[PDB]
């Protein structure tokens, strides 16, 4: 799930599910 | 950024709470 090298779709998927109601942000380029 | 901490090297809970609003 969480503790692994996670890119593109895949990282989106874990933020929704970890953030859950909070929401969250995708900034991939800083 | 999440990037670096995540796809580019191993992501943890820590990090991607970093993330949430």
């Amino acid at each position: 799930f969480v503790n692994q090298h996670l890119c593109g779709s895949h990282l989106v998927e874990a933020l929704y599910l970890v953030c859950g109601e909070r929401g969250f942000f995708y900034t991939p380029k800083t | 950024g999440i990037v670096e901490q995540c796809c580019t090297s191993i992501c943890s809970l820590y990090q991607l709470e970093n993330y949430c609003n």
